């Protein structure tokens, strides 16, 4: 698991001041700009996975 | 037999090892452990 | 792979690609340790967060890859069983980190295709040192973040890089986390010139070591998790195997099994 910026107010397990993730029982609150982000506590919904790699060749039927 | 076969012979590489072949990188390791 | 390169034919012959059946994508990385069983992070397969709780019928795994298509060398197997590590705890940011894969039917070996060593008790006391560099592999984006698209960041080959092992107090001090005896950290201080690390799609699979007394590769880590991908004063962290290794044992000699 990569813990990358969370990219909405309210996110959790995302890095949210500087390069730390802000964990569960937190949330991050964004700065707009010119303000700092926030890792507050209160209930967060975590950053979702990231578009995984499906850019292989298609694997034969047998493979069901 | 629950592991199955490989045991013996892991960790040495058909390509490598097993030819007396390094790869490109394998001495800056061994340098770490020396110098 | 952050700052690393494409690794030479054969280079990982124990490299595994674990993959989501349909669609089609790449999950994670995985290791071969004998003809019949895949090591890799619990949290590929387990991941409440992401309401992730895979079953056997969901996966695929692949063997003896190198590059994407642009033949009769890789193998792509299906799996029999799934086994996490009883006390994975993915609410303490993922302490033991582990799980084992059991193929469905056992595997010819051949020159891609080839099992890495676990360490025993006299390979952990002599490999791992900070300082000591140790070698991660992978199929994971080659940075953090992009401009336009992900498909930016993917590599067409499987890419290796070479991280030292960090002293404890130094992986302890960079992060918030709480750090337990069931991870390691690795990876380049800010100034010592060069720079690498894991980063997403690359979890799962191995950090290896290779053993100069007896000249054989030994799977001493399995990349667990990092706050964000190669930033500086930031290590990669990775589940100790050899500390797990009583539950590796347990689970392979199990009559069941
Ligand atoms: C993940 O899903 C599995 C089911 O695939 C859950 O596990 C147990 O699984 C068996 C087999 O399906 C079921 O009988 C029960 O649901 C559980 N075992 C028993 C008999 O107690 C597992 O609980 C799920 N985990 C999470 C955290 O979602
Ligand atoms: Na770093």
């Amino acid at each position: 698991v990569v813990y990358t910026d969370c990219t909405e107010s309210g996110q959790n397990l995302c890095l949210x001041e500087g390069s730390n993730v802000c964990g569960q029982g937190n949330k991050x609150i964004l700065g707009s700009d010119g303000e700092k982000n926030q890792c507050v506590t209160g209930e967060g919904t975590p950053k979702p996975q990231s578009h995984n790699d499906g850019d292989f060749e298609e694997i034969p039927e047998e493979y069901l | 037999k629950t592991f199955g076969a490989g045991e013996a012979d892991c960790g040495l590489r058909p390509l490598f090892e097993k030819k007396q072949v390094q790869d490109q990188t394998e001495k800056e390791l061994f340098e770490s452990y020396i110098e | 792979i952050v700052e690393g390169q494409d690794a030479e034919v054969g280079l990982s012959p124990w490299q595994v690609m674990l993959f989501r059946k349909s669609p089609q994508e790449l999950l994670c990385g995985a290791s071969l340790i004998s003809d019949r069983w895949v090591l890799t992070a619990a949290h590929c397969l387990l991941y409440p967060p992401w309401d992730k709780n895979f079953t056997v019928d969901d996966l695929l795994v692949r063997i003896g890859k190198h590059s994407r298509t642009r033949r009769k060398v890789e193998k792509i197997s299906m799996l029999d069983k799934i086994y996490i590590h009883p006390r994975y705890n993915w609410k303490e940011n993922l302490d033991r980190d582990i799980a084992l894969l059991k193929l469905k039917r056992p595997i010819e070996l051949s020159d891609y295709i080839h099992p890495v060593c676990l360490p025993d008790k006299q390979t952990a006391a002599k490999l791992l040192h900070a300082g000591f560099k140790g070698r991660v592999t992978g199929w994971g984006n080659r940075r953090e973040t992009w401009t336009t698209s992900v498909a930016e960041v993917q590599p067409s080959v499987l890419q290796v890089v070479n991280l030292p092992l960090v002293e404890r107090p130094v992986c302890k001090a960079s992060t918030r986390i709480r750090i337990t005896d069931n991870m390691f950290c690795a990876g380049y201080k800010p100034g010592e010139g060069k720079r690498g690390d894991a980063c997403e799609g690359d979890s799962g699979g191995p950090f290896v070591m290779k053993s100069p007394y007896n000249n054989r590769w030994y799977q001493m880590g399995i990349v667990s998790w990092g706050e964000g991908c190669d930033r500086d004063g930031k290590y990669g962290f990775y589940t100790h195997v050899f500390r797990l290794k009583k539950w590796i044992q347990k689970v392979i000699d199990r009559l069941g099994s």
